């Protein structure tokens, strides 16, 4: 499990403000939120962006 | 042939933009590849080139030219845009073949 | 080792009906771990008026425990098991699946039965649900996407089931009664309307074993081995304008009527909009993007992002795209978009479906990267096709498009026809169904 | 067939070569290097996250044009995902046009050009790509928590400073690329393809010279405490130690130790029982939240603890409730039973995260680069359960007792200091 995941076509995009920059009301839309472990980064030339 | 090398140096000579103190490669109209050959000019290259043409206009505007000794003389002409054009052109071409392909 | 063989040793798709209907199907894989769960028939689109969103209220108890065994038991069992229960409902379809080590296959299927069947529906629980549900309702409003397709079904579909949103309506979760639950369980979650479906490492022999064993209940009449036929769903070139010009940034979403689950011409359509393709300003490719609209979309920043879409249901279906822009950049999207539909019915070129095809084909594979996604995809395919159909068929269906064949196909559902549109926000820029209307027609 | 084998030869100059073959439909190939943000200095800053969106610049084989057009082509695809340490560029496509996405791999990795208009053009870019990055709250609170637990090396951040945006140089593009993609730190793992051509490419292609070039300043803990005050009427908050370290021997402990406070809800909307940090939180507060096990295997080093999320008047109640479920575990409060729980839930999620292409090639290339070999799925399984119910406990007593370091993010006027714990 040297995995630094396993420890710690597809894929839709999204939008922000610069300049300056750029809803969660319940257990349940906000569990499985506080930081698995590392932090990962992605870039496709094809797709999205991506972080862990 | 070494002989029409003669002839360019000629040409250069009678041309006469050397006598404003502009390069060959200043005088090139401005067409889309040399638009965007121009953008990928070093700074230094960049603003060297806007002083000689700012010149060259000031001395058109006053119907003079410059002292015999500031001409830019045939081999010491600078070819500095023609690496450049000549790569905007090649991507250019690899498009265009690539998007009838 | 080729493509073309690679594609004939995948693991055929075993199935088996059993006696009160069920159907239960399955893919072995040499993996260790797997997914099992039921695919039923049912969603939005089967309720009426005054109880939707009984099946997403339902999802929301489907996991707070049986009568078998109360909340903290089942969660604790489950847990402790270092197994994963998820799942969702849309319009058409509901499923609950499971995920764990092959091992646990059976007191899995158990498991999921107790759900389907026992769902305890605790009174106390109701009403937390109520609270919870609600509060998801004010959080997914401040989703612009969703919000615009709702908008989107809501007008394409007025006055029809599919006009419905699944979360259901304010007044709905406020109100609707044990009883409610109870009945829409008792009346959707049937037998013949569901599919058991197991993906990794399981033996079909045992995994249908299993079933026979938890899924009880055999029917005696004629009508509990009926599954139903919906009243057809009427399609309205209509437009909704949620206006607000304090939000950042529009969203608009445009469609026309899709054929539905069954027809091949899907097939041509999913390779239309592969040529189309979508875009966001993430994506590295830039301005030499292979995407005509995504190229635009850079040169001249039309939009934040774009994406189309083919959303097919039983009998109908929606045909269209969606795409997030600046105030002052909707109309050239629009334009622009709109220009792209109509080179699609009249100047596809051979080279650009050549390509279409090569990407339609690595996002079918894609859609099997895993055992829940392979789950997935064999519940629908039953519960949709009324069978599975492989890669390998897929794929010839796929290779038969050509650049003739998408044109006539375009041109059939796109060309000359009224749009169904929805958009949400900012929205001045972008005007008048008439012009959008007048986009329609002459390449 | 199916029932294949996983091969792994060595090259000369240290290139490792791990390969598979489970005749899918499609084929995965990567390039794992050891190469991140933790080799950059104060004077190059954010030069590693440009170059990973670099990869779509024109190289000495390939046209930025034809990189791009090329790969679509054929319906394949290439990205680059990329962590404090470790950059992988991977492409995707059916088994027949392998050989075609290959060439525009090797020439990204190894021929970059970073044409100065090029690079010109694309640093704007970085200000994109980090501002919706920086949307989920979580990221913005892992940089400052890097930063206030580390003094270099790690505690430098994944996204690069905006005082550096468009600051960047193709020098330091090519040297940072010289220095790090030197065939000792480099693995092309590959799912999907005989070994044979998978080694017959590597050899006959790939240069950039063997060694290690730059070496990265070991990691020097800090123990700080970094808080943005922000409005949010949601505050995240992490609280971490130094912990294990990659392949360490009391790394499987915190893993387990992690399972046994709470990783991440299994049940969809439910209250997580097997979860003692959950469980404690929810008696401790009565409004939403979410509380976890927070646990981060580096090279040289490592961290663990909790991260939360919480309305900002109940943040205190929350973090301190998060701690007591800390202490109380370092104190035996560790059932033989809540031991043998995680130990299954671990070796379920770990092998459950293997289905995915994505997360195969990216087991098999982490060990074949940090490693040099592959361990056995049961090698894993038996180093998990062999750790003690007193491993455990122990690890949580490292945590209890450590130098802690913390950061916070929102509206924090109820939100605890680190000395206040």
């Amino acid at each position: 499990m040297l995995s630094v995941a396993a420890r710690s076509x597809x894929x839709x995009x999204x939008x922000x403000x610069x300049x300056x920059x750029x809803p969660l009301l319940c257990r349940e839309s906000m569990s499985g939120r506080s930081a698995r472990r590392d932090l990962v980064a992605g870039i496709s030339l094809n797709a999205p962006a991506s972080v862990r | 042939g070494r002989l029409m090398d003669r002839i360019r140096k000629w040409y250069y000579n009678a041309a006469g933009f050397n006598k404003y103190g502009l390069m060959r490669d200043d005088t090139l109209y401005e067409d889309d590849d040399v638009k965007e050959a121009l953008k990928r000019l070093p700074e230094d290259l960049y603003n060297e080139r806007m002083f000689r043409i700012k010149r060259a206009l000031d001395l058109s505007l006053k119907h003079r030219i410059l002292p015999k000794e500031q001409w830019v003389k045939y081999e010491e002409d600078k070819p500095y845009l023609e690496p450049y054009l000549k790569e905007v052109i090649r991507e250019r071409l690899e498009r265009e073949a690539w998007n009838k392909k | 080792a080729t493509y073309a063989q690679t594609l004939q040793n995948i693991p055929e798709t075993n199935v088996t009906t059993l006696d009160n209907g069920l159907r239960v199907a399955s893919e072995e894989s040499s993996q260790p771990t797997c997914t099992v769960g039921v695919w039923i028939g049912a969603g939005s689109r089967y309720e009426n008026e005054k109880n939707n969103g009984a099946g997403y209220f339902v999802e929301h108890l489907a996991f707070k425990g049986t009568k078998k065994r109360p909340c903290a038991a089942f969660e604790k069992e489950v847990e402790s098991m270092g197994a994963h229960f998820n799942g969702y409902t849309s319009r058409e379809q509901t499923a609950f699946y499971i995920k764990a080590l092959s091992k646990d296959m059976p007191k899995v299927v158990e498991l999921l039965a107790d759900v389907v069947q026992n769902c305890a529906l605790e009174e106390s629980q109701i009403e937390k649900e109520r609270g919870v549900i609600l509060q998801e309702l004010k959080e997914m409003d401040n989703d612009m996407t969703n919000v615009t397709f709702d908008y989107l079904h809501a007008t394409a579909f007025q006055g029809t089931a599919l006009a419905r949103t699944v979360e259901g309506t304010t007044e709905n979760i406020k109100h609707l009664t044990r009883a409610d639950l109870a009945s829409y369980i008792d009346t959707h979650f049937k037998a013949p309307r569901m599919v058991l479906a197991a993906a990794g490492g399981i033996s079909h022999k045992e995994l249908v074993d299993a079933a026979r064993q938890h899924f009880s209940g055999v029917s005696f009449t004629y009508k509990e081995d009926a599954v139903p036929i919906l009243p057809r769903c009427r399609f309205t070139g209509s437009e909704i304008r949620a206006r607000d010009d304090a939000l950042p940034v529009a969203h608009v979403a445009l469609a026309v009527e899709g054929p539905g689950w069954a027809d091949p011409d899907n097939v041509v359509l999913h390779v239309a909009n592969a040529i189309i393709g979508r875009y966001d300003r993430t994506f590295g490719g830039g301005k030499h993007l292979s995407s005509r609209l995504a190229a635009l979309a850079v040169e001249h920043k039309l939009c934040h992002s774009f994406q189309t879409f083919n959303t097919s249901y039983s009998d109908t279906g929606l045909f269209g795209f969606h795409f997030v822009a600046d105030p002052l950049s909707i109309d050239d999207m629009m334009f622009c978009a709109q220009g792209e539909w109509m080179r699609l019915c009249t100047s596809t070129t051979e080279s650009e479906v050549k390509r279409a095809k090569n990407h339609l084909r690595s996002a079918m594979v894609a859609q099997l990267d895993g055992t829940t996604p392979v789950c997935e995809t064999i519940g629908s395919h039953l519960l949709n096709y009324g069978r599975r159909i492989s890669l390998e068929e897929w794929d010839s269906r796929i290779s038969a498009v050509d650049a003739r064949m998408v044109r006539d196909v375009c041109s059939k559902y796109i060309y000359d026809k009224c749009p169904a549109l929805a958009a949400v926000g900012p929205i001045e820029q972008l005007l008048d169904y008439n012009r959008i209307r007048s986009g329609m027609y002459w390449i | 067939p199916g029932a294949e084998d996983l091969e792994i030869t060595k090259l000369p100059n240290g290139l490792i070569i791990a390969s598979l073959e489970n005749f899918s439909p499609a084929s995965r190939i990567g390039v794992f290097i050891k190469a991140g943000s933790r080799y950059e200095t104060t004077a190059n800053l954010g030069t590693a996250h440009l170059l990973r969106l670099a990869s779509p610049l024109t190289t000495k084989g390939a046209s930025s044009f034809r990189i791009t057009r090329g790969i679509e082509a054929v319906g394949g695809s290439l990205s680059v995902y990329s962590t404090r340490e470790k950059m992988t560029y991977c492409v995707e496509c059916l088994r027949d046009h392998v050989d075609t996405v290959m060439e525009y791999l090797l020439n990204v990795t190894t021929a970059p050009e970073f044409r100065p208009w090029e690079v010109t053009d694309l640093q704007p870019q970085l200000k994109v790509d980090k501002a919706v990055a920086f949307q989920s709250p979580q990221v913005g609170v892992l940089e400052n928590l890097h930063a206030a637990a580390y003094k270099t090396a790690l505690a430098n951040p994944l996204y690069c400073p905006d005082y550096r945006i468009g600051k960047i140089t193709s020098e330091q593009l090519h040297h940072f690329v010289q220095n790090n993609f030197t065939s000792a730190r480099m693995a092309l793992v590959g799912i999907g393809v005989k070994h044979s051509d998978l080694k017959q490419v590597a050899e006959q292609f790939l240069n950039i010279r063997s060694g290690a070039g730059t070496s990265s300043a070991k990691a020097t803990y800090w123990g700080g405490e970094i808080r943005e005050q922000n409005g949010h009427s949601l505050v995240h908050a992490a609280v971490v130690t130094e912990g294990a370290a990659v392949g360490s021997a009391e790394a499987n402990a915190f893993s387990v130790l992690q399972h046994v406070l709470g990783a991440g809800p299994l049940i969809k909307r439910g209250s997580s029982v097997t979860s003692k940090l959950y469980q404690g939180v929810a008696k401790a507060t009565t409004q939403p939240f979410d509380a976890s096990a927070f646990n981060v295997n580096y090279s040289d080093s490592g961290l663990f603890g909790f991260y939360t999320i919480s309305q900002a008047a109940h943040a205190g109640e929350v973090i301190r409730a998060a701690m007591n479920q800390l202490k109380a575990a370092a104190q035996g409060g560790v059932t033989e039973e809540d031991v043998t729980k995680a130990k299954n839930q671990l070796k379920a999620t770990y092998l459950m995260s293997v289905e995915t292409a994505q997360g195969l090639l990216n087991e098999i290339g982490s060990e074949a680069l940090l490693s040099g070999t592959h361990t056995a799925p049961s090698v894993v399984a038996q180093k998990i359960d062999s750790v003690t119910s007193a491993d455990v406990v122990n690890a949580a007593k490292k945590f209890v007792s450590g130098k802690k370091s913390m950061a916070a993010s929102g509206d924090l006027g109820s939100t605890p200091f680190l000395d206040e714990l």
